[PDB]
């Protein structure tokens, strides 16, 4: 899957 | 047997979390067949640590869904909220 970066 | 849960983030000077899924994704690693937004990773010492884990979903944010939205627009989003991020997320109890 696809994990964003950290926000 | 889920619920619905508000939570309340202060960006400190982030959220402090990493986030998957969305229409259009690659699925997430929880409820392969939700298209939806999950939370993925959760910073130890950050400003979600003691209120959101892995596994929590994002239906809301600041009063907005996330029912039916690709993960860029989440992102963006959660990315232009300046300071409070008040989410209703759903929990396995």
């Amino acid at each position: 899957y696809y994990e964003s970066d950290w926000l | 047997g889920s619920m619905e849960i508000r939570v309340r983030v202060e960006k400190d000077p982030e959220i402090g979390f990493r986030i998957a899924g969305g229409v259009g994704g690659r699925g997430n690693p929880f409820r392969p067949d939700d298209d939806g937004i999950f939370v993925t990773r959760v910073s130890p010492e950050g400003p979600a640590s003691k209120l959101l884990q892995p596994g929590d979903k994002i239906i809301q944010a600041n009063g907005y869904s996330f029912i039916n939205i690709e993960l860029g627009q989440a992102i963006s989003l959660l990315k232009t909220f300046q300071n409070t991020v008040e989410l209703i997320i759903v929990r396995e109890v």
